[PDB]
């Protein structure tokens, strides 16, 4: 559906999807490497 | 009367935001369009002028509300089955703190999973669901899982009904305007049958299971609820009158049912709550009363009353034509009905909050102090908000739907012709109450500071005794045996009978004395309520015109001002009177909840020893310390905030964080309240300049918030911050002690 | 025509065209004002006819095995009451050639074929006699009246050749269907309160009408 | 317009006009209302059919021969746990490279038809198929059956689609049967044939 695809490109839905994926990535990154205070490499 | 397929189900309107409005559907020239989209979303009256379409739209949204409520209930029941310690709490209610939420260990937040007893680690809940489930006879988690599944199914059913009654078969306007049938059905069927069904459940399920639990039986050894139905011998062993069946009911030999239908009064010593037999009898009587009351209004069979006929016959020498014409107003305007229902529901919520603390209806609820405090505060806030909404929608009706040429009413016309006298009298009453209530606190502070304690208004120097309330307490304490011969004990323990109920080493309830401090605090309550009623009633009565702006009705319900002329006209609309009354409602409710908390912690709640001596939480300092503002600052706010400020490093650190977060949010609101739009619009012009320099200027021109939007943001943030601060303070104080 | 609890509202639309019409509609459920959804005169008449036919099939079926058991013609292990034949396993169960939940799926599928074809003919008259269906679409064309399809399949003997006879037979069908619905409700609530089959209930009433009665059963 | 329909007596969707092989008017949700989605979905269905037919053969023919005892191969469910001549990740990477080259050229033919019909190394060699998803030539149609009259083609292309759909259903069935009953698919068939009344879910 073209209209359904248009509704998925509206600002709030796109922002929600982007921020959900971003939060998931950050949570997993902090889960794999906990308590980072310095960049050791 | 319905219409078949009035509106097509399609995704086309989803891709065109603002389709409900002609102005909004054009396109976003500026950023004000985005804000305009959300503010006007649910104003169905502005969308179309057809009453049938508005009614059809209103009917379907309530189905979505019911679906959301059912989803919330399903979640609440599911979390108790999967992530709770209910079965351990059921074996030792007095030593285990209820908990139904657990947290994932990610960034060190697993510290919030503190111990609560029963080999469980989680967040302690204060909603009181455990007592509700215990009073229903629920024993295992299988029943809770089934209830959650059923609630999910009901949510799906509600959503389908909402879709159907709008897209497939939408009722006609004549169906909605049948108020007699709606009243008859909502009285006889919705309320009476529901009460009868709950009485039947309490008779057949709650009473035997709760008797077995109170006897001390292991919950896993109690027979299942259906065993009491298939095996009448078990119920006969528990209640011998069940051996006679329903024969006493039909022979009018009702006295045989006295074993499980009582009129005892008071509290159950084992659990500290009301007797369940009294509750079953109460629900039976209420069901009978509501079933009879549902046969009053006339319908297709000619017998009954006509509401218009009743209204037209009530008139007097002081009121002229009386209530004639009110039937047509209340059957053509949605806003007036909404205002009336909002006011009544808010008053009912406040009454419920007052009643549930003095007559604890659930087992092991009185000795759970945190649950009591939370429920009281929650329902007080809900009632206040609903009451303010009532006045808001009354003003909306006055602005929009008032039309004397076709909807004349004499009672409303006469009120509008002497509004100056009403407003002036209310102004004088507010000033008098403020002078003679708060002034007595300042006198006490000055006399205490000057070193003259013998000149204070107190129980030791100058007594102001509330003799009217003490007389009522004495009358209610002596009611059994004189004016209520059928009762065994008083309705509540607070009237002053002299008896004490203690459950598990804690005090459940006992008589509450009244003195000089109660007089002052009650008059403070009266003053605040009167001021709020002044701001809201002035706002409603002057919505259409005044001596300042004769044509105020042409400018609408929600407009900012009428310019700097006439010396200045900021905040003249009826919307601004609701904006100003929200702040006074907040003030009044805060004072009320502070009074409740301090009085309960000082004079009621405490621990009881073997010899029978009571040690209250704060040691009874309310009588002598609350008569000054310094006392409230020192012995209430300073002393009782030590729990929330020392919660770091423990399971209560979330409340400590929320304390500071809510402080920040409250302080952040003052930027929007103390400033005006022109400054921020001028400031944005300079910021836009540098975006043009780097070719990053948006095509949607940035605009500052409107005058009304700024006012709304300020009040919303102000209320959120204040209420959240008080919430965190209360919970952190009461969970620890 | 004879009338039975008729009213001024009900007689304004019940003019006697339908078979077995006596003007009885106290609640006005068939009022042609604003028909929609499932509350519609045509759908209500069709539902009454279908429910009557199904109840007539059920009313004799729920009692036929029981009477033959007491008559000593069928084995006693099959002379069960209708509520202990596998309908309600808590009340009792009988072991068939397949487990009950397996038979349910087959019944569901066959009944789905039949009922979906019936519904699709109701929606679009004469549509079921168009697409190839094993060569059986030649006789499943219907007749334009959904409740009375006729044809070589549903009217094999060719009864009701004359229109007057057809009207009389439709009236008889309606009367018998209503009586069968009443009998089925009696089946249910008799089984609820006496806990034993309806044929044994009748024999109990015949044995002694005063000691075996509602006054003694409730 | 008079073709058999999935729901006799109903009306087929407007975008399904009967021009495609294997078309019965089944699209209640309208997932292919627009032409681009229609083409993409057709290509996805054709690829899913061809992989599912290879998978169904590979799951069922080996397992049957093991039961009658001719071969001794392990269960298809646990075939990924045996130890081969190298670690599984290396095999996965080799697979990824080869199938990336294979599928990458298939992507360009969907976007721009007839642009990848020439051999990059030996330009004397070509694919002959005119239709997207039916590549032809000596590599994919060595017997030359893949071209003919529209009657010869609409039958063969409909036979392919009807077989592929059945294979997809069978493969998912085998997966869920092994998940639930915990035994190879052929044992389930023999159990059902032993006691059809009771050898059931
Ligand atoms: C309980 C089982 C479970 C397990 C073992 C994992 C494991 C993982 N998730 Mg994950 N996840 C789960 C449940 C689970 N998830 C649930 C229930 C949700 C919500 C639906 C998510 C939502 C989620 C998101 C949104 C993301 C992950 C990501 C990841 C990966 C992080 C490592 C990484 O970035 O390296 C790279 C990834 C890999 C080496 C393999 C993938 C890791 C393999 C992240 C990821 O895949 O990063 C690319 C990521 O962005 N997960
Ligand atoms: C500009 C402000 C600022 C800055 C520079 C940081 C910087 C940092 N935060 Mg942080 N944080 C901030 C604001 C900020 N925070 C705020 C406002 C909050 C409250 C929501 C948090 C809540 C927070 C948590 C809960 C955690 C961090 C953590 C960290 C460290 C991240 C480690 C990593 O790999 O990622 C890093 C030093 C992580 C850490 O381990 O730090 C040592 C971690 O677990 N932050
Ligand atoms: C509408 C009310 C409501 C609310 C406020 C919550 C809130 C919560 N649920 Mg929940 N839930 C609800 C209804 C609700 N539920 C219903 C109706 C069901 C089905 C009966 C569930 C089934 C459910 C499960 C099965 C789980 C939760 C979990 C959770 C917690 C983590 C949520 C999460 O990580 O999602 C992330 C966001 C997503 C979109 C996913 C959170 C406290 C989780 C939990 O407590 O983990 C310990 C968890 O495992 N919920
Ligand atoms: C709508 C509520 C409701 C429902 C569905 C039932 C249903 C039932 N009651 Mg009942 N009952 C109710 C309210 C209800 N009762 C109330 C309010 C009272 C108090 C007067 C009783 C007092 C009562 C008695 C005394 C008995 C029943 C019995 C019964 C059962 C046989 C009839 C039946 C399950 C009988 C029973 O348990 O037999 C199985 C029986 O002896 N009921
Ligand atoms: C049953 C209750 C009820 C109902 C049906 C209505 C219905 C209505 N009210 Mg109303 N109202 C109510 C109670 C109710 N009210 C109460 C109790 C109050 C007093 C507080 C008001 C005060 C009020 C005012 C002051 C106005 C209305 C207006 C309206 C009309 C338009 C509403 C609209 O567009 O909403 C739009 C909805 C929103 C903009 C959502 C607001 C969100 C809140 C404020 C913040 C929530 C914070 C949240 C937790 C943060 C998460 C954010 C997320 C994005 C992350 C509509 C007929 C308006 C009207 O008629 O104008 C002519 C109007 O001006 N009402
Ligand atoms: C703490 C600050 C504060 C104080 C003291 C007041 C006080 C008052 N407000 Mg108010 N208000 C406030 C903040 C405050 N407001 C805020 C923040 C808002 C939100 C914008 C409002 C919004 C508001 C509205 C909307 C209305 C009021 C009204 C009133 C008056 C109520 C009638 C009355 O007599 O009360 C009692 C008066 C007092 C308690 C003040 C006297 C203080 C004591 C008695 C000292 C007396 C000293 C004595 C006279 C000797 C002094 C002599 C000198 C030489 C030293 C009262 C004067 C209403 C009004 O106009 O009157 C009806 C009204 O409609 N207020
Ligand atoms: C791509 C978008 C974009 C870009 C390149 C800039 C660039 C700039 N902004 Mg800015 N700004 C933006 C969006 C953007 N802004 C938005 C959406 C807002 C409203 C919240 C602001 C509000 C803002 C203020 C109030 C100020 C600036 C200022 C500045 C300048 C100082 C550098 C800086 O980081 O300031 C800090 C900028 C921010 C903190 C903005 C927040 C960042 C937002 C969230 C990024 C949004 C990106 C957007 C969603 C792009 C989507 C891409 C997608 C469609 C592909 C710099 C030229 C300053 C200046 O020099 O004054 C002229 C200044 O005082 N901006
Ligand atoms: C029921 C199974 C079935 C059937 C009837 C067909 C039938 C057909 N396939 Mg085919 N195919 C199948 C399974 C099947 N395929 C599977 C499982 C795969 C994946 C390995 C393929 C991969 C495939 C390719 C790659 C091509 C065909 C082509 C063809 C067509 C000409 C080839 C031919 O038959 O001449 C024998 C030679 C013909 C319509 C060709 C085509 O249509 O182009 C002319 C073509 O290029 N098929
Ligand atoms: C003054 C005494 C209380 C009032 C009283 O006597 O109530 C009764 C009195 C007379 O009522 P009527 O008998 O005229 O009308 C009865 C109504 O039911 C007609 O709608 O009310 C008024 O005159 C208006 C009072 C407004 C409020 C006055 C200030 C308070
Ligand atoms: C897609 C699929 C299911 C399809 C779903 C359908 C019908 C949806 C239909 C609809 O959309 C329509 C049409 C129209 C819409 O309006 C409505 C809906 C209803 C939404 C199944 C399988 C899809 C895909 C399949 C079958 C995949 C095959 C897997 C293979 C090849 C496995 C191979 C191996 O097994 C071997 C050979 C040997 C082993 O050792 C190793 C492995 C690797 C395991
Ligand atoms: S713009 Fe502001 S200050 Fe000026 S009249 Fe309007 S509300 Fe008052």
């Amino acid at each position: 559906m073209r209209d359904l695809k248009t509704y998925l490109s509206v600002a709030p839905v796109l922002s929600t999807l982007w921020f959900g994926s971003l939060a998931g990535l950050l949570i997993e990154i902090n889960r794999l490497f906990p308590d980072a205070l310095t960049f050791p490499f | 009367l319905v219409d078949r397929d009035p509106i097509k189900t399609s995704f086309e309107e989803w891709a065109k935001p603002g389709h409900f409005s002609r102005t909004i559907a054009k396109g976003p020239d500026t950023t004000t369009w985005i804000w305009n989209l959300h503010a006007d979303a649910h104003d169905f009256d502005s969308h179309t002028s057809d009453l049938e379409e508005i009614s059809r739209k209103v009917f379907s949204a309530h189905f979505g509300q019911l679906s959301i409520i059912f989803l919330w209930l399903s979640g609440m029941y599911f979390h108790g089955a999967r992530f709770s310690n209910y079965e351990a709490w059921l074996s030792d209610p007095t030593h285990i703190g209820p908990s139904a939420q657990v947290v994932w260990p990610i960034v060190g937040q697993e510290i919030l999973n503190g111990d609560v007893g029963g080999g469980f680690r989680g967040i302690q809940i204060t909603s009181g669901f455990f007592q509700i489930w215990r009073a229903s006879g629920i024993t295992s988690e299988l029943q809770l899982y089934c209830t959650a599944i059923g609630a999910l199914v009901f949510a799906a059913l509600m959503l389908f009904a909402g879709w159907f009654h709008y897209h497939k078969a939408a009722p006609k306007l004549a169906w909605f305007q049948d108020v007699e049938s709606m009243l008859n059905h909502h009285l006889a069927g919705l309320l009476g049958l529901g009460s009868l069904s709950w009485a039947g459940h309490q008779v057949h399920v709650s009473l035997p299971i709760n008797q077995f639990l109170n006897a001390g039986v292991d919950p896993k050894e109690i027979p299942l609820p259906h065993e009491f139905i298939l095996n009448r011998d078990l119920l006969a062993q528990l209640y011998p009158s069940f051996a006679e069946g329903a024969t006493p009911f039909f022979t009018l030999n009702w006295s045989k049912y006295s074993e499980f239908l009582t009129f005892r009064g008071g509290l159950d010593p084992v659990t500290g709550g009301l007797w369940l037999t009294d509750i079953a009898h109460h629900h039976l009587a209420i069901a009978i009363l509501f079933l009879i009351a549902g046969h009053m209004y006339r319908t297709n069979w000619g017998i009954g009353h006509g509401i218009k006929d009743i209204l037209e016959a009530h008139k007097g020498p002081f009121t002229g034509q009386g209530h004639k014409g009110l039937y047509e107003i209340l059957t053509t305007s949605w806003h007036a009905q909404l205002s009336l229902n909002l006011a009544m529901l808010g008053s009912l919520t406040i009454i419920v909050a007052h009643h549930m603390y003095s007559m604890p209806p659930y087992p092991y609820l009185a000795t759970d102090y945190a649950t009591q405090l939370s429920l009281f505060t929650h329902h007080m806030w809900i009632g206040g908000f609903l009451i303010v909404g009532a006045a808001a929608h009354a003003a909306i009706f006055m602005v929009r739907d008032y039309d004397p040429t076709n909807r004349y009413n004499d009672l409303l016309d006469r009120v509008l012709r002497h509004r100056d006298a009403i407003i002036s009298h209310l102004n004088w009453v507010c000033i008098f109450l403020g002078f003679h209530s708060f002034g007595l606190y300042i006198h006490n502070d000055t006399m205490s500071a000057l070193g003259r304690p013998q000149d204070m208004f107190s129980d030791t120097a100058i007594q102001l005794q509330p003799v009217f309330a003490q007389w009522i307490q004495n009358t209610h304490a002596l009611a059994p045996g004189v004016t209520a011969p059928g009762e065994t004990a008083s309705t509540s323990l607070t009237w002053g009978g002299g008896e004490l109920v203690a459950v598990g080493g804690k005090v459940a309830l006992l008589p509450i004395p009244l003195g000089t401090a109660d007089f002052l605090v009650h008059h403070i309550h009266a003053f605040t309520i009167h001021v709020t009623v002044l701001i809201l009633l002035k706002g409603v009565l002057f919505a259409r015109s005044s001596r300042l702006i004769p044509d105020k009705a042409n400018l609408g319900f929600r407009f900012p001002c009428d310019g700097p002329g006439r010396g200045g006209t900021c905040q003249v609309s009826a919307w601004d009177h609701v904006f100003l009354g929200l702040f006074w409602m907040y003030n009044a409710i805060s004072v009320v909840i502070f009074h409740f908390s301090w009085k309960m912690q000082s004079d009621v709640w405490g621990s009881i020893s073997d010899q029978g001596v009571v040690t209250h939480i704060t040691g009874g300092n309310f009588a002598q310390s609350s008569i000054t503002i310094n006392g409230w600052l020192r012995d209430f706010l300073w002393a009782q905030a030590s729990q929330v400020i020392q919660s770091y490093g423990s399971s209560l650190s979330a409340y400590g964080l929320f304390f500071l977060g809510a402080h920040f949010v409250w302080a952040f609101s003052l930027m929007f309240l103390f400033s005006g739009r022109g400054y921020w619009q001028e400031l944005i012009e300079s910021i836009v300049w540098a975006h043009n320099k780097l070719k990053v200027a948006p095509a949607t021109q940035p605009r500052a918030l409107s005058i009304i939007q700024g006012r709304a943001v300020g009040v919303t943030h102000y209320l959120l911050g204040g209420i959240a601060t008080t919430w965190a303070f209360f919970l952190a104080r009461i969970i620890a002690v | 025509r004879p009338l039975w609890f008729a009213s001024s509202q009900s007689l304004s639309y019940l003019d006697g065209s339908l078979p077995g019409d006596y003007g009885f509609d106290p609640l006005g459920l068939s009022d042609p004002e604003g028909t929609g959804g499932f509350i519609e005169p045509r759908w209500l008449a069709y539902g009454e006819i279908i429910n009557g036919r199904f109840a007539m099939l059920g009313a004799a079926g729920a009692i036929a095995p029981e009477i033959l058991g007491k008559a000593g013609l069928i084995p006693a292990e099959t002379a069960l009451p209708w509520f202990q034949t596998g309908v309600i396993p808590p009340a009792g169960t009988y072991t068939y050639w397949a487990d009950n939940y397996t038979l349910f799926v087959l019944e569901m599928a066959l009944m789905g074929f039949a009922e979906h074809r019936r519904l699709q003919d109701w929606y679009n008259p004469g549509s079921m006699g168009k697409q190839y269906f094993l060569g059986l679409e030649k006789g499943l064309a219907g007749s334009g009246n959904p409740a009375y399809p006729g044809g070589p399949f549903f009217n094999p003997l060719g009864f009701g050749k004359d229109e007057k006879s057809l009207k009389e037979l439709k009236l008889k069908e309606v009367k018998n269907g209503r009586l069968a619905m009443l009998a089925i409700l009696g089946y249910f609530i008799q089984g609820l309160v006496t806990g034993v089959g309806p044929y044994q209930n009748l024999l109990d009433h015949l044995a002694d009408p005063v000691n075996n009665n509602v006054l003694t059963s409730l | 317009p008079d073709r058999p329909i999935w729901f006799p007596g109903s009306t087929p969707p407007e975008w399904l006009d009967g021009s495609l092989p294997g078309d019965f008017g089944f699209d209640p949700l309208g997932l292919s209302s627009d032409p681009d989605s229609l083409k993409w979905n057709v290509q996805a269905e054709i690829v899913h059919c061809r992989w599912a037919m290879l998978g169904a053969a590979g799951i069922f023919i080996p397992e049957f021969l093991t039961k009658i005892g001719i071969l001794n191969t392990p269960s298809w469910y646990t075939a990924g746990e045996q130890e081969y001549f190298t670690d599984k990740t290396t095999l996965f990477v080799v697979e990824l490279i080869l199938i990336g080259w294979a599928e990458g050229r298939r992507w360009a033919d969907i976007i721009k038809p007839g642009s990848v019909n020439t051999d990059p190394v030996f330009p004397n060699n070509k694919l002959t198929g005119t239709d997207v998803g039916y590549p032809g030539g000596l590599w994919f149609d060595p017997l030359g059956w893949g071209s003919g009259s529209p009657a010869k083609l609409k039958e063969l292309r409909t036979k392919e689609i009807k077989n592929g759909r059945l294979a997809m259903l069978a493969v998912m069935g085998a997966w869920f049967q092994h998940i639930y009953t915990g035994t190879g698919p052929i044992d389930n068939l023999f159990a059902h044939l032993a006691d059809p009344g009771h050898a059931t879910i």
